[PDB]
């Protein structure tokens, strides 16, 4: 109160002095429950794989994409991301998924990488330097390797220019190498262009066969819907804490409402526009939102001449929120009750008054 | 497939009044016993709704515009409107969106369809007809869903195109009016919200033959435009919305 | 809560505590014109058991003994009739000592006239 | 409309302190209202900026919200000793004033 | 008559509308004088011939 | 240029509205001691010396 | 404060600056008072190899 009214000595009476708040204690992230996961299991557990010159590309939409199961899995030999951390894919959203897979060698896992150079990089599969996504590759041998030799996976091994990014190439034209027309017909200086892959079970690890899915992640002008799973914190009321529900933030207590919503609304407001009611997207169940326990500070004391006791005034707080004595104008701390009634000596509010004889209220 | 239908009969279409419907939720917020002023693309009230007819012979599809939106009401019986078509050029040039309800299921695709002049579903007295478009190559968006759906069943949509999402407001009302819409007030709830991010200009409504040449059941609807307009909507203690004014209108309401 | 806000609002100055001062001077101002309308007897003036005016009724205007405010009905009937870091401070002079001191006025007025205004 | 002076004061001491609530909303030339989402959004040296702007709006209101409190203030004083006057002399004493 | 100006001036929010309100209370209240002065009789009177 | 412009001609606004605000707070107190005397010194005889 | 940089870091040298060597080498606050002074050493700070 000194320091306030910049002075050493304080006249009797009562004085505005601090404000107290509330400090929140925890933060509640709720979004919605983590359901419909887009389908991984027809990608990465598929019994058949496609060929390099012919991969496979399906387009993912409309789902919740879960990376961290297939970053956790022990199975996957290459997880590497180009553009992107895995560690943020489980919280970022992309408007599409793109998932291309097909079958290599075990020394050309490499060349499925941006600036690279190769026959699968120039002829197959070509990524974008600028490219945004993730290649995984796993060994295949126990599955694409049999003893009679398994060839049913084909390559590109010629072309006349290098492949666009994200192109496929399905033509099997035959390559013209020399000045001589083909005429379609595989003699001399002209080849066909797909060739078949040797995979035996005995193979040394730089020919066994390797399963490749390249996932690729597009950002377009388009409202982004494949997002990642949104990790929920469970639920605590009756405390003052930070709410973050399906991307609404604020400050506020808890507590259960008797509001009964529509099923379309989540939300609550009042006539001035402020939140108030909510509904949990994990449970439905409604939630009210009071504000945290703000108010004004006052100190109440007589002249400094006489004494240098003082009680303190939390204006519109409750007394189990902080000699206590409840009030109308709020909680009271430092002055006992009396049941005698008085003259007003320091005006407190709602009909009480303080003075001193110890301060009595 | 596609198969012309040559055995219409030529009138103009019809005009009728608005009342007050085409009001729709503009937000996912619950407000109680409170009057809210909002700004969106609504429907005015009393205006001229346009009036279509399949009746048995009228077969109503022609070509309208989208614009910022449009109100699609239907009075019907025994289940002929099966959904819309939606685009720019309707054919696989451009992207185009199809909504379809079957006897199953309701289906969105958003694909480049090479529709056909007249696309059609077809009732056999089952279901084995389908005549909408004549390839599938680029397909974007995929979501199947639950179905949706004298005159006694009258359904109110409003499709609106913002921001690369397309708001669906559906309502259902139970109606035993013999031609016209019902004169009252019923608040379209939200129904769907696609991220489908393609332009729309042009829009068609599907319909369902019946066999047993082909013979049209009978069915209304009407289609208005939206406008970008000022509405007063009072919510109850319940949340519902049970009356709106229009601040444009007349004076009073202003 | 920004602690970046408020150390940019601290570049402005005691804006802030001149508006404080002002809504303080403000309210303290609402409880001195009640007490300068209201608190004008100091003391309590109570009506006999016995209302013989002489053919005047004052019902109406007294205190009612069953209603629990201690209203009268004519002012039971006003009060029917009448309907972010903001706080509402509660009046010093509560409803019931407003009405009381409405009370001992009209029980001064009644029983003594203006003798009471102007001394004993 | 009996009590329609009481009703006025009331009335327009509650929109004051809903027009006041609603100002929060405005963003104030600012790309958002919310102080949340700028301090989210931007780096600091921008969104010093932002916090500026949304603090000489909202200061701004404020002391327009606190002048017609204090003239309304002014407003209500010479009402209340008006009425002190009418206690004084109508209540306690016989007053020949006309009217 | 600048759309650009106004669509400036509206992210300023109701200022306009508490000017507006505070100028219509000024103007009722000038009427309201005049009509507690001057208005103080119910009977138009007149003087004899 | 136009923010700048629209905050001066706001503030100036303000200032006018203000302004004018205290003046017809003048105008009305006026007006009431005119009222007071057309009840007190016209309708009737008034005791009040001056 | 002496040091050497690119020629395209010369940029990042300033308060408010977002930036790689701004970042993880040398950071100016966003009240810095003072001058920046850069000249090409390319003479004496350069070498074939
Ligand atoms: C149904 O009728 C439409 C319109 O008459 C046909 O669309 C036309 O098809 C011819 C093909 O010879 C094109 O040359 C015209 O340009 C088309 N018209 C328009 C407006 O594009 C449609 O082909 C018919 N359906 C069938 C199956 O024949
Ligand atoms: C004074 O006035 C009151 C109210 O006007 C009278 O109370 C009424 O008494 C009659 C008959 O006893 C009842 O029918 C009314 O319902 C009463 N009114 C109310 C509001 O209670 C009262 O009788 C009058 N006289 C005295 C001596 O008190
Ligand atoms: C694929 O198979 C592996 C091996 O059993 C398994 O761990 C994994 O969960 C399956 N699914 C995905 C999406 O990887
Ligand atoms: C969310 O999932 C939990 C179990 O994980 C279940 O108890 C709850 O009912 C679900 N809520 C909704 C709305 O589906
Ligand atoms: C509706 O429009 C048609 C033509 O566009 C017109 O003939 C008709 O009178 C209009 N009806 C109303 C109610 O305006
Ligand atoms: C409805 O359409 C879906 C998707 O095209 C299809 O799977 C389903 O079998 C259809 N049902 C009928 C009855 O045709
Ligand atoms: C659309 O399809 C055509 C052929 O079906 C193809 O050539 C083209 O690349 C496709 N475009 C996109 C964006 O998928
Ligand atoms: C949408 O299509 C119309 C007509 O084809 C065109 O005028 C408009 O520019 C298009 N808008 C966008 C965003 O592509
Ligand atoms: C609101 O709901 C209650 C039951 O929860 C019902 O009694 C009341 O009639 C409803 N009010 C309206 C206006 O529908």
């Amino acid at each position: 109160t000194k320091c306030t009214l910049k002075s050493f000595t304080v006249e009797k009476g009562i004085y505005q002095t601090s404000n107290f708040r509330v400090q929140p204690t925890e933060s509640i992230v709720r979004f919605p429950n983590i359901t419909n996961l887009c389908p991984f299991g027809e990608v990465f557990n598929a019994t058949r794989f496609a060929s390099v010159y012919a991969w496979n590309r399906k387009r993912i939409s409309n789902c919740v994409a879960d990376y961290s199961v297939l970053y956790n899995s022990a199975s996957f030999s290459t997880f590497k991301c180009y553009g992107v951390s895995p560690t943020k894919l489980n919280d970022l959203c992309f408007t599409n998924v793109y998932a291309d897979s097909f079958v290599i060698r075990g020394d050309e896992v490499r060349q499925i990488a941006p600036g690279q150079t190769g026959k699968i990089a120039d002829y197959n599969y070509k990524l974008p330097d600028d490219f945004t996504g993730c290649v995984i590759a796993w060994n295949s041998n126990n599955l694409d390797s049999k003893v009679g030799g398994n060839y049913n996976y084909r390559y590109r091994l010629f072309r006349k220019s290098n492949l666009k990014p994200f192109e496929r190439d399905i033509s099997t034209e035959i390559y013209q190498a020399g000045s001589t027309p083909c005429n379609g017909v595989e003699g001399f200086n002209c080849y066909f262009p797909l060739q078949s892959y040797g995979f035996q079970p005995t193979n040394g690890v730089g020919y066994q066969p390797y399963r490749v899915v390249v996932l690729s992640f597009e950002l377009l002008h388009a409202p982004a819907t494949v997002c990642g799973p949104k990790k929920s914190t469970n639920l605590v009321k009756n405390k003052c804490v930070n709410f973050n529900f399906n991307g609404l933030t604020g400050t506020g207590v808890l507590t259960e409402s008797n509001k009964k919503f529509l099923p379309f609304q989540q939300f609550g407001r009042d006539i001035a526009d402020t939140t108030d009611a909510v509904r949990d997207p994990q449970t439905l169940e409604i939630l009210d939102i009071t504000p945290c326990s703000f108010g004004g500070v006052s100190v109440i004391t007589p002249g400094t001449n006489t004494s240098n006791q003082v009680a303190v005034l939390y204006q519109g707080v409750n007394c189990t929120e902080v000699n206590v004595f409840q009030t109308r104008a709020g909680c009271l701390i430092g002055a006992e009750h009396v049941n005698n009634s008085y003259e007003c000596d320091i005006p407190i509010g709602a009909g009480i008054c303080a003075s001193y004889q110890s301060i009595i209220a | 497939q596609c198969v012309n239908l040559t055995t219409r009969t030529q009138l103009p279409p019809a005009y009728t009044n608005s009342f007050t419907r085409g009001v729709y939720y503009p937000d996912k917020v619950f407000r109680s016993s409170v009057l809210h002023s909002t700004q969106d693309l609504f429907l005015p009230f009393f205006s001229n709704v346009t009036w279509f007819h399949a009746i048995h012979k009228r077969f109503d599809n022609p070509v309208l515009p989208f614009n910022d939106g449009v109100y699609f009401a239907s009075t019907e019986k025994s289940n002929i409107i099966r959904g819309w078509i939606f685009g720019t050029t309707l054919d696989s040039k451009t992207q185009s969106l199809l909504i379809v309800n079957n006897a199953t299921n309701v289906v969105i695709k958003v694909c480049e369809f090479q529709f056909c002049n007249d696309p059609f579903l077809g009732v056999y007295y089952m279901e084995s007809e389908f005549r909408v478009y004549s390839s599938a190559n680029n397909c974007t968006f995929e979501y199947v869903s639950q179905p949706f759906l004298n005159f006694k069943n009258l359904r109110e949509f409003v499709f609106k195109n913002i921001d690369g999402y397309f708001k669906i407001y559906s309502k259902h009302t139970p109606i035993n009016l013999v031609r016209d819409l019902p004169q009252g007030f019923s608040a379209l709830e939200p129904l769907v919200d696609l991220p489908i991010g393609i332009n729309i200009t042009r829009f068609q409504t599907l319909l369902a033959l019946h066999r047993s040449g082909w013979t049209a059941g009978a069915a209304a609807y009407y289609v208005g435009y939206l406008q970008p307009r000022t509405f007063l909507l009072k919510y109850n203690e319940n949340g519902t919305i049970t009356d709106a004014v229009d601040c444009a209108l007349d004076p009073l309401s202003e | 809560d920004s602690t970046e806000c408020s150390n940019l609002l601290l570049q402005y100055g005691s804006f802030c505590t001149q508006l404080n001062r002002a809504l303080t001077g403000i309210a303290v101002e609402q409880d001195k014109n009640t007490q300068e309308v209201f608190a004008q007897v100091k003391q309590i003036y109570k009506t006999p058991p016995i209302k013989d005016f002489g053919g005047f009724n004052f019902s109406q205007i007294l205190p009612d003994p069953s209603k629990p405010s201690k209203r009268s009905p004519i002012e039971d009937l006003l009060f029917n009739k009448v309907t972010n870091g903001l706080t509402v401070l509660p009046p010093l002079l509560t409803d019931e000592m407003i009405a009381q001191y409405t009370s001992a006025l009209l029980a001064g007025t009644i029983t003594s006239g203006w003798t009471f205004g102007a001394g004993p | 409309s009996a009590l329609g002076k009481l009703q006025d004061v009331v009335n327009q001491n509650a929109q004051a302190l809903n027009t006041l609530v609603k100002q929060l909303s405005s963003n104030f030339g600012a790309i958002s209202s919310v102080l949340n989402d700028i301090l989210s959004r931007l780096d600091p040296p921008e969104a010093e900026v932002q916090i500026d702007r949304l603090i000489t709006g909202r200061l701004q209101s404020l002391q327009t919200y606190v002048t017609q409190q204090l003239i309304r203030a002014a407003e209500i004083r010479a009402s209340a000793n008006l009425a002190a006057t009418k206690m004084s002399e109508c209540v306690l004493g016989q007053s020949k004033r006309v009217d």
